[PDB]
């Protein structure tokens, strides 16, 4: 899709051991196939069906994410921060798209 | 039966829900429809998933913690199309689930 911009606020920092919270979203419709146009007919379903978050190359979580999540879906959790490096974010579309993002951290 | 009780026996695998040990957050009164709120808490879970039982296609999310996950807490945004009960179920170890429920009413239904 267009416009798929991601948006994360997490720490760029953490002690050893420390619990960050994580809060992710990315702009997307969301159309869920319940919507109904003028002419009364429903306009079809896509949605951004998966986010993952890995912090160094280890799943911190895995959603699977169905059209009742809203418009710009926002996911908020927590990470184990053990040593530096990196969360990398994914969203996967129902139309093919993969969107990705990187954020640093330091420890 | 149900769709949410098909859901619910995939996810238990045949079995009943068992109680205690995770906690949904909602507000009493959601104000808009279209995104409200919601949070689960289950220590330990490898999974917790969200369904709403008055929406057409009830199921929401189902949160997967990863060992990189410091707890198993989630937070999200969802749709309810009216006055609904929100149901969270979270799967342990040993994949026996706990059912926890609350009634959310919305002001503004959603859609």
């Amino acid at each position: 899709a267009d416009d798929a911009k991601p948006r994360v606020k997490v720490p760029s920092s953490a002690k050893a051991g420390e619990t960050v919270t994580v809060k992710a979203l990315i702009s997307h419709k969301m159309e869920s196939g319940q919507r109904k146009d003028a002419d009364g007919k429903l306009i079809p379903r896509s949605i951004i069906n998966r986010f993952t978050c890995e912090l160094n190359g280890v799943n911190v979580v895995d959603v699977a994410i169905d059209p009742a999540v809203s418009t710009n879906p926002y996911f908020e959790f927590d990470a184990k921060v053990d040593a530096a490096g990196e969360f990398k974010f994914t969203w996967y579309d129902d139309d093919g798209s993969v969107y990705e993002d990187v954020k640093p951290i330091a420890v | 039966s149900s769709t949410v009780d098909e859901l619910t026996a995939a996810f238990t695998g045949g079995a009943a829900t068992g109680e205690g040990g995770l906690t949904l957050t909602a507000p009493e009164i959601a104000e808009n429809g279209n995104t409200v709120p919601i949070e689960v808490k289950a220590p330990g879970a490898v999974a917790i998933m969200l369904l709403a039982a008055g929406n057409p296609e009830p199921a929401v999310a189902t949160f997967n913690f990863g060992p990189a996950a410091a707890d198993q807490r989630a937070a999200t945004r969802i749709r309810l199309a009216q006055t609904q009960d929100v149901i969270a179920l979270a799967k342990m170890a040993d994949g026996s689930v706990v059912k926890a429920q609350t009634t959310v009413k919305v002001t503004i239904g959603g859609c």
